[PDB]
């Protein structure tokens, strides 16, 4: 913009899962880019160049980072997922916010679910808060601004 | 006749292919690649020279 805004303010809001206010806070958020597949042909009597074709459109897995929090909802969802193979495909929403707390963009993200949960190596000698991460799949993303 | 230093060889051509790789944007072409197999002639009035067969 004229002056771009900075990332340190942000809310992630999960949709199908009962909220909590302790749900929504995060230490950090990654994942949200994408990418074209292609494909290359080499065309006799062309010598500048090989032909490009795409082929598919690719999406990472979305990150979630946070201080260890013991009665979250968002893990019990995970465990029936990894524990029991019972599936159930969430909706998320990802908000980048102004000074007013509104939205100046946002993130749509569309059938999602966990693939991966760890906490962090404890160590005796060091004085660190435990760190708690979350990994999910999803379909696509649409943007809204 | 085939030959090359210290190679010589007589016979006759038994297979070939040609693979044509580079081109001109007329159609041209300016790079080809070929194998070829070679079989080995002797005339028989030289193999009974060669076979010195000798009780007869």
């Amino acid at each position: 913009t004229y002056y771009p805004p900075s990332s340190f303010h942000f809310l992630v809001e999960f949709t199908g899962i009962d909220a909590k206010n302790n749900d929504h806070e995060f230490q950090s958020v990654s994942g949200l880019s994408v990418d074209i597949d292609t494909e290359e042909f080499a065309e006799g009597g062309e010598n500048r160049f090989k032909h490009k074709f795409p082929v598919k459109t690719k999406y990472p897995n979305l990150v979630l980072k946070r201080g260890v929090l013991v009665d979250s909802k968002v893990i019990s969802w995970c465990r029936d997922a990894i524990e029991d193979f019972e599936f159930k495909p969430i909706d998320l929403t990802v908000k980048l916010l102004n000074e007013e707390h509104q939205p100046l963009m946002t993130w749509n993200v569309v059938h999602a679910y966990p693939v991966k949960w760890s906490v962090e190596d404890f160590n005796a000698q060091e004085s660190k808060m435990a760190i708690e991460s979350v990994e999910l799949s999803y379909n696509y993303f649409k943007t809204i601004v | 006749m085939i030959t090359w230093g210290s190679l010589l060889f007589k016979g006759y051509l038994k297979e070939m292919d040609i693979e044509y790789k580079l081109f001109r944007p007329d159609g041209t072409p300016i790079r080809a690649m070929a194998t070829t197999k070679i079989g080995e002639f002797v005339e028989e009035e030289l193999r009974t020279a060669q076979e010195n067969n000798q009780p007869d």
